[PDB]
């Protein structure tokens, strides 16, 4: 789980790579870890899921409850104070490493956040197992104000270097693109590593499992 | 030894065409106090290899003396036959394998680069006696920063110029200058050709910090 | 460990147009078995299946709440449920007990209400739900059902060869499985009719 | 620690457990009772912390009790199997839990007779024949080895008096004297005692 | 894992399963136990592998050089001494040991059973194992002295059948020795899934 | 405090066929969270007619080949002639057990000739136990391919299905899918492929990429 | 990590490094330490992180409310009373390295400090951080009363100059902050 | 562990053990002898771990036959009971200890008869009666109601009789079978195998 | 527990405090933290003490047999190779804080120090001792190359006057060491 | 508190003939780093009584807020009443008491000086409740240290001067800077008499060091 956070000249580029490895085995190759909070705003999740998805499914409904209320677009230092302000009463306990990003009237706006309560704004973040390699290719090769593709291809090379350092995906490295006025997600976004070919037709022939006992039951 | 005490940091090194650099900085911290911010942590070894170590500097010293003992006994020897770089590899991984075979660890993180005989050599070893030949070392955090530089470049380009690879130290040893805690802006930078053995001085970096004019 | 108390072992494939889920039919204390007849695919609603492995106690104390849960939202609605209002159900009845868990490893196999869509997902034991195309597992044994499902899939399967894939995988993971054993269920359903077969596996 | 065994028939419940109360050197009653009758068809064993035996008696029996006079009619030995069964679960995760070993016999006019089977984890089972403790072992392995579904209720009043001819050769434990019920179409009716003189 | 021996009129009946597990996992299912000492003993692998074999193949060493100095074959219960003595230099450090020793006397069948405890034993009849209770259950039902010969085949075979169906550390193929006067001799290696086939009814 | 042990991962596959002994393994050294390497074979070459793969703790895999190695050497020296493959088996058991109180945390696979020509597989334990099977599949993979081995050289739960013994080239075909389907799900694999083959002239090698995560 | 607080007779001068760390890894490079609670009032933190923007939030909406209650400008003493009583009340949970400074109308440019502990304490100058006991070696050799502002900030340059270069957990980049009657000054240096 | 008893008589010592070799759920030999003939007048018996028993028991035996034939006579039972001490306190502080109980039984034609009790901390004691265990508990108790110096032979049969009855009523071990020794002026005389029908 | 050596143009200049303590009881309040080895070769030691009294005599051993077998003066180099081998090879037990100082007629002077670990290292200044990371923090404030002697007196006496000062276990009394080329000048500060 | 982050170090106190001298120093040390060189250690309570503490300050301060209320509080009823230092002395110690008997103790070792109605009052107060009177106090290392001389001088004259009394206390403070690892040379010396209460300046001690000219 590799995942970083980009402010280029208007907005915002998130990324993540999607092997939710449950202890040694890869259990999935793909895992939405870009989640919903608002149409401005996003999260993305590290360390244990759950508790993350709990957490942000929660906290969109406490912004979406006061957006519909308000009548107007939300803030991301709402977003902020609230995941900070829960965090904290939890004590630590519940393990959350996210990734706070949305456009507001006043702007771009990105923060960190560690699962004791510990927030930063910061131009641009890494999180997760594999987040070194991509903290490496952004403090190699980030300057302000980039464009729009400069900045895909910044993210797109990072969380690439973290699949070839250990704990990527196999996955297609999701990216999702904030912008002041057009919002994008691109789930299948560069496939490298196509699967081989089989080599045998290890086919099951229909019959080769003795059966003890059938049961058949029609339905409507 | 059980409990390090003075230890160093990450060890960069990589092969380019006919010769090896390698580099390292000058720093001798204890727990977080920078100690010993002068100090030298590659040996070179008589003309073809050459060692730089992380870990615990007093036996750094310690297999700096033996080695130094054993490349002047064969050289006394005087028969015209020096050690290869690979059985350099060879002995100290024997070493490694019997100080922790006898729970006597001797902690370290040791990178051995040479270039003899038309070809060049890096290698590694292991506190646990782990050891293997590679394109590109990085020790420590190394491996976790800027080893994604080197397989990044490699791949890329799988033979690179001496001005290159010097290139890309600098930039390496940049960014672990940026994000390590147990860094230092003063390193040396070390390599070897055919021409021989040559270091070079304490350089230091270029920073840039026009993010902090950020929120 | 704990999840291998009593042993459990539950397979899901997604098919062509239908799906199919097996589990295993020991029961029994670490090494002592008891019984060969422990249900542990519950039937809920019609063409929906659930699948539960691990501990045995919260397996039957989950699957009899999620009934009454269930039963409860199928008569204030009289229309019945659709697979992502189960999955979110189920994680929500296992993320109450965050701090609490039960021992479970929950995977549900059903198909579409108003179309013949398959639908798999299985979840872990706080509630984190996981969508896939291929198969999902749970139990004590993992490695050797995601060697044997990686093996033998395809993507378009009639339920003969779906039937006959899962059949051979189960067998074959089970005879290398220790703590489960001993006879194996298998459950095949498709908009038509539910097919229910048992297998003639290795009772060592 | 000792074993009180269970075996089912076509339409009997063969139930048979010990006498013995020791306390980790001695015998202290020799003369123990361990027979719960719930109900004119449903009766119930108990093996566990000899604290919580107690407290399991008053609390199963007098409740099943209680429905039976609440609402006029005995209850099924399913319905009872699974209230335990939802007691010990419940009362599992709490500052008291509870750490018996139970097994549940009952007989429906309907589904006929009935075994059940617990453990100190609170699982429901459906069993011809239960186990614990270490009589478990050495009741289960003759067990398992002389069972048919049809055999009838003296084939297994001797299978019982063969099988402790077993225990009493290889235990470590003494366990002299096995007290015998059995369940039928009219209700509980207690066999003779089941003592053996060893030599 | 669970193996049985016992004397009786014609001899000596050795069977053994063949799963040796490694935790919850089985490493393989043709694990041949009953190891072969000479033309005349037979050692066991009961709890742990390594131990078994490597004690069990230096007590086949020791048995060949006291032969080979008395020009004589040597009895069962100094193989059964040489065993325990050597065993016990270690005691406490963690070996893990239970096998059964089995062979033809001068005295006539001999029957011992050394642990990595040195419980250094003769007897009648032993279990040895985790589902070796199963094992003794069934068996001390159908023990005697004055068996016959496939009389105790069906009974060891029913005896390993129903130790690997109760227990699950238990199972692979059955197989079958058997010890005479002269020499012992397999008797046969049967699958578990036959055995459930053959007996089941 | 400081450990003596830690996990490399590896997978060693070994099938003993009629006149031949395929052994492959991954290129892989790993620890942790982190890549050392893309090329360390595991696969050893000893004689014209033995193969032996080590993985697990690395180091300890590269003492135990150098003492194999210096072994050999002294039984070419003493007695002219190469060992067999069991006596190999036997000699290495001795040293796993040599070393009882402080183990070698290596699992080993020896596949190669006996002296009739036909393929011989001898399995391994930390603590010095053997046997002689057709098939195995040893370190962090084995789990993933012990049952579809099962399933196509055993021909095992099967119903109806001949036994064609087992050719060579369906055997490649065989250690290609299986390295694939477990470097799909296994951490611990991938990157190449280095193919043993022992034939009666000799040692056969060959180099298979996988998938670069 | 390590912050300065000096006074002068204006009014006070703040200073810290930025380097926030995880272990040996730097998770943050360039942070802003000290946090404004009232317009004439900040606050520098230490310790652990959270808790000590949990408690500036919780400071800061109770001294707002406070300051807008008495619609007069709050003390700079009512929120070192507020720091103190909340430190102390829930002192076996936090690691706080708070140090309270900001010029006053009724009293001028005062610093108070508040340690791990929960005391109080009125200072002329104040340290905090784990890297701060060095340039405490030699703040009682070369501050000097009565010091003009510009001496302050060179004094805290070269402070957090060598507390930067010296400590392992230290470094970054140097924040400035001058408050006295007129207004509050930031920069943000390096050298 | 188990149990072995040690009456003093005038002229004779009566001692016995059990005939069990459990270990830890079932008992694996039933005809066990704990019984060591040292020599001509002197027995021993031995109770703890049972890997160092059959050792002790080697080195202890095959000693005293080698004074046996390098001096041509026998021993004395207070030199054995001396030395077989030695031995305990010698193996005690070292890295490998014994952990045995033992009770040697002698008779001298002097001294007559006399009886030794050890420990597993070496301890010598001139006993008229001792054991170990459990049933060293109980039945040291039972059989001090009922102690007379001038006892005869007869008497104290009869009384391990009724010292074996009252044992097999409240303990918990199993302990069917008895094997039982006597010492006189001739040598070591076998008595019966004592074994109880329970009920 | 401080102590301090620093060369200069002609020698080399020494100095500690005293204060041997236990706990938090004082057990001597005058102690001579330095030693003499050679007529020219000075250490002074921290950590335990016992441990580094006795590395001290057997250095004084080995190092008075070999100056005596080579019928000249030693070098300073040669015992601090000495305290080297015998720090690292049985280490593992002691708490060592050696600094070895003196001046040579073949090299001058020199400095060398052996921390806790065992390595060894040439230095123009040294610290050691837990007291001593203060004045670390401004020793390299202070100091200037190409000092003269008194101005190394007054520097190692402002050093550990507020090491004295600050430090708990520091304080008690000063000691000072000149050697060079002409004598071994010892003097005291007090008060 | 379970572990005192800033801890004091001993207080001394001694009667004499209608007054009551206590003096302590003026030490914020955390661990072994002197952090608050200039602290005040003793509250000056109405008119009669007078406390004095050690162990952890912020613990005092806490006291010294309370007990400021108490006080204000009954001098606001206007009832012509004030409290005894025997009654603050009872409250404090029932306070400690039903502090530590819910398993969080106050880090205090205190000791209350006063003087009320011709006779004077000496009170201690330990964090585990004991509590008693005595003609002479002294805590922490104090009563390892000067005790010795207060027993030593009460002994050999049971009652005392103000001048007597201020001198040996001067001599105890010196001692308590001669060998406390804890102590600094900075104390403070308050006394209450029937005229009231003072605290006086920051005096200083007067060493010797002639001991350090032998070998």
């Amino acid at each position: 789980t590799t995942i970083a956070g980009v402010v280029y000249k208007d907005g915002i580029v998130l990324g993540a790579d999607t092997r939710a490895t449950e202890g040694m085995v890869v259990a999935d190759k793909n895992c939405s870890k870009i989640h919903f909070i608002s149409p401005n705003i996003y999260c993305c999740g590290a360390g244990t899921a759950a508790d993350t998805d709990m957490t942000t499914q929660l906290i969109s409904s406490n912004l979406e409850l006061h957006s519909l209320s308000t009548g107007r677009l939300p803030r991301v230092v709402t977003a902020n104070r609230m995941l900070k302000q829960m965090l904290f009463r939890y004590q630590g306990y519940i393990g959350a490493a996210l990734v706070l990003g949305g456009v507001d009237v006043t702007g771009p706006h990105l923060y960190s956040i560690y699962p004791h309560g510990s927030t930063d704004k910061l131009p641009y973040v890494t999180m997760g197992s594999g987040s070194l390699a991509a903290m490496a290719v952004f403090e190699d090769k980030f300057r302000p104000d980039m464009e729009e593709e400069e900045a895909k291809n910044l993210v797109s090379e990072a969380i690439a270097a973290g699949i070839f350092n250990d704990l990527g995906s196999g996955s297609n490295i999701d990216l999702c693109v904030i912008s002041k006025n057009k919002l994008d997600f691109l789930r299948p976004y560069t496939v490298p590593n196509k699967k081989g070919t089989r080599l045998g037709r290890y086919r099951c022939e229909k019959g080769t499992t003795a059966v003890l006992t059938e049961k058949i039951t029609p339905l409507e | 030894t059980q409990n390090p005490m003075v230890t160093g940091t990450s060890v960069l090194g990589v092969k380019f065409e006919g010769g090896v650099v390698i580099a390292a900085d000058m720093l001798g911290s204890y727990g977080s106090l920078a100690r010993f911010r002068n100090i030298s942590r590659i040996m070179r070894v008589n003309n073809s290899t050459m060692l730089g170590a992380s870990g615990d500097y007093a036996d750094f010293q310690y297999l700096k003396q033996v080695l130094g003992q054993m490349v002047i006994d064969e050289e006394l020897l005087g028969d015209g036959h020096s050690y290869s770089p690979r059985a350099i590899h060879s002995w100290l991984t024997r070493a490694m394998y019997s100080r922790r075979s006898k729970m006597n660890p001797l902690w370290n993180t040791m990178v051995i680069g040479g270039y003899a005989d038309g070809e060049s050599f890096l290698g590694y070893v292991d506190m646990l006696g782990v050891a293997y030949e590679a394109p590109s070392l990085a020790t420590g955090y190394g491996a976790y920063l800027a080893q994604p530089l080197l397989r990044e470049v490699l791949e890329k380009q799988p033979v690179l110029s001496q001005t290159e690879a010097r290139d890309l130290v600098e930039r390496c040893m940049r960014v672990l200058y940026y994000r390590d805690a147990r860094s230092y802006n003063r390193f040396q930078i070390a390599t070897v050709t055919e021409k021989g053995v040559e270091i070079e001085g304490p350089l230091s970096t270029e920073t840039n910090w026009d993010i902090a004019h950020m929120i | 460990s704990i999840m291998s108390y009593n042993g459990g072992a539950v397979m899901a494939m997604k098919g062509k147009n239908c799906v199919a889920i097996a589990a295993d039919r020991r029961f029994g204390i670490q090494a002592q078995m008891v019984t060969t007849d422990f249900q542990k695919i519950f039937p809920m609603g019609d063409r929906l299946y659930i699948g539960l492995a691990g501990l045995a106690t919260d397996v039957q104390t989950v699957a009899q709440r999620l009934k009454f849960r269930l039963n409860l939202y199928e008569l204030k609605e009289g229309r019945q449920i659709k697979p992502y209002t189960l999955m979110s159900m189920v994680a929500n009845l296992l993320y109450e007990k965050r701090f609490g868990p039960y021992y479970t490893e929950p995977v549900i196999a059903g198909l579409d209400p108003k179309t013949f869509k398959p639908f798999i997902c299985s979840l872990d034991l706080i509630g984190c739900p996981m969508v896939t195309d291929d198969f999902v597992v749970s139990g004590t044994c993992a490695e050797q059902m995601y060697g044997m499902c990686e093996s033998l899939w395809e993507p378009n399967m009639d339920p003969d060869h779906l039937f006959e894939t899962i059949s051979q995988a189960m067998l074959n993971a089970v005879d290398r499985d220790a703590v489960s054993g001993m006879g194996v269920i298998v459950h095949i359903i498709e908009k038509d009719k539910i097919t229910t077969r048992t297998l003639k596996a290795r009772m060592d | 620690m000792e074993y009180l065994i269970g075996i089912q028939g076509p339409d009997y419940v063969l139930v048979a457990s010990d006498r013995v109360a020791a306390s980790n050197i001695v015998q202290m009653k020799d003369d123990h009772d361990k027979m719960f009758k719930m109900s004119e068809k449903i009766l119930l064993l108990c093996v566990g912390e000899a604290g919580d035996t107690v407290q399991f008696a008053e609390y199963i029996q007098k409740n099943v009790q209680l429905y039976k006079m609440r609402n006029g009619y005995e209850l099924s030995p399913t319905a009872a199997a699974n209230f335990t069964r939802r007691n010990l679960a419940d009362c599992l995760r709490s500052r008291t839990p509870y750490h018996v070993n139970l097994l549940l016999a009952g007989y429906d006019e309907h589904e006929g007779p009935a075994l059940y089977y617990m453990d100190y984890l609170a699982a429901l089972a459906k069993a011809p024949f239960a186990a614990h403790g270490y009589g478990a072992f050495l009741t289960l392995s003759i067990l398992d080895r002389y069972y048919t579904p049809t055999i009838s209720r003296e084939r297994a009043v001797e299978l019982l008096r063969k099988c402790l001819e077993e225990l009493q050769k290889r235990f470590i434990l003494n366990l002299p004297t096995f007290s015998v019920r059995i369940i039928d179409k009219n209700g509980i009716h207690d066999l003779d005692n089941i003592s053996f003189p060893k030599q | 894992t669970t193996t049985l021996a016992f004397k009786f009129r014609h001899g000596v009946i050795v069977a053994a399963d063949s799963r040796a597990t490694a935790g919850a996992y089985i490493a393989s299912q043709t694990v041949k136990k009953v190891i072969e000492i000479n033309p005349y003993l037979l050692g066991t692998m009961a709890g742990g592998a390594a131990d078994c074999s490597f004690w069990e193949r230096l007590l086949a060493r020791q048995c060949r050089i006291y032969e080979l100095r008395n020009k004589e074959r040597i009895s069962v219960a100094a193989a059964s001494k040489l065993l325990a003595n050597m065993v016990y230099q270690y005691k406490g450090m963690g070996l893990s040991m239970g096998t059964m020793i089995c062979g033809w006397d001068k005295r006539g069948p001999g029957l011992y059973y050394v642990d990595s405890e040195g419980n250094r034993i003769s007897g009648a009849t032993f279990s040895v194992g985790s589902g070796s209770v199963y094992a003794y259950g069934v068996m001390d039902r159908g023990y005697s002295y004055d068996l016959e010969v496939e009389q105790a085949y069906d009974l060891a075979r029913r005896a390993i059948y129903q130790a690997t169906y109760r227990d699950a550390y238990s199972g692979g193929a059955v197989n079958l020795y058997h010890v005479r006067e002269d020499g012992w001799i397999r008797v046969s290696s049967d699958n578990v899934a036959d055995l459930h086939e053959k007996y089941s009814g | 405090r400081f450990s003596p042990y830690v996990f490399n991962g590896g997978t060693i596959l070994a099938i003993a066929g009629e006149d031949f002994a395929i052994v492959a393994s991954d290129t892989r050294l790993s620890e942790g969270f982190s890549i050392h390497t893309r090329d360390s074979p595991k696969c050893y070459k000893l004689t014209d007619k033995t193969v032996i793969g080590c993985s697990g703790f690395h180091g300890d895999c590269l003492t135990l080949t150098k003492i194999i190695e210096a072994r050999l050497k002294m039984y070419k020296h003493s007695n002219n002639k190469a060992m067999t493959t069991g006596a190999i088996a036997a000699m290495l058991s001795t040293i796993l057990y040599s070393r009882r109180f402080f183990p070698y945390y290596v699992y080993n696979i020896i596949g190669g000739l006996d002296e009739e020509g036909k393929g011989a597989v001898y399995s391994f334990d930390p603590v010095g136990s053997y046997q002689r099977d057709s098939f195995k599949a040893g370190g962090s993979a084995s789990a993933m391919l012990q049952p579809l081995l099962d399933n196509q050289v055993g021909f095992k739960n099967m119903q109806n299905v001949e036994h064609v013994p087992l050719s060579l080239d369906r055997a490649m075909r065989l250690v290609k899918d299986v390295f694939i389907s477990a470097a799909e799900r296994d951490v611990y694999t991938g990157d190449a492929l280095r193919i043993c083959i022992v034939t009666k002239e000799g040692i056969r090698e060959e180099t298979v990429s996988l998938r670069k995560d | 990590t390590t912050i300065m607080a000096v006074q002068f007779d204006g009014g006070v001068v703040l200073g810290a490094d930025s380097r926030t760390t995880t272990g040996s890894y730097i998770a943050n490079r360039v942070t802003d330490k000290l946090t404004p609670i009232h317009d004439r009032i900040f606050c520098c933190r230490s310790g652990s992180a959270a808790d000590t923007q949990a408690v500036a939030d919780a400071v800061t909406y109770q001294l707002g409310f406070h300051s807008i209650e008495l619609n007069e400008p709050p003390l700079v003493h009512t929120a070192a009373s507020l720091f103190k009583e909340m430190c102390y009340r829930y002192r076996e949970d936090l690691m706080a390295g708070i140090i309270i400074a900001g010029w006053d109308p009724q009293e001028g440019g005062q610093v108070y400090s508040v340690p791990m502990g929960g005391m109080m304490v009125r200072q002329s100058f104040a340290i905090g951080g784990s890297g701060s006991s060095y340039i405490y070696g030699y703040v009682d050799a070369t501050y000097r009363e009565g010091m003009t502002k510009e001496e302050c900030l060179q004094f805290t340059a070269n402070a957090l100059a060598l507390a930067m270069e010296r400590d392992g957990s230290s470094g970054g980049v140097i924040r400035l902050a001058a408050i006295a009657e007129s207004g509050v000054e930031r920069q943000v240096l390096l050298g």
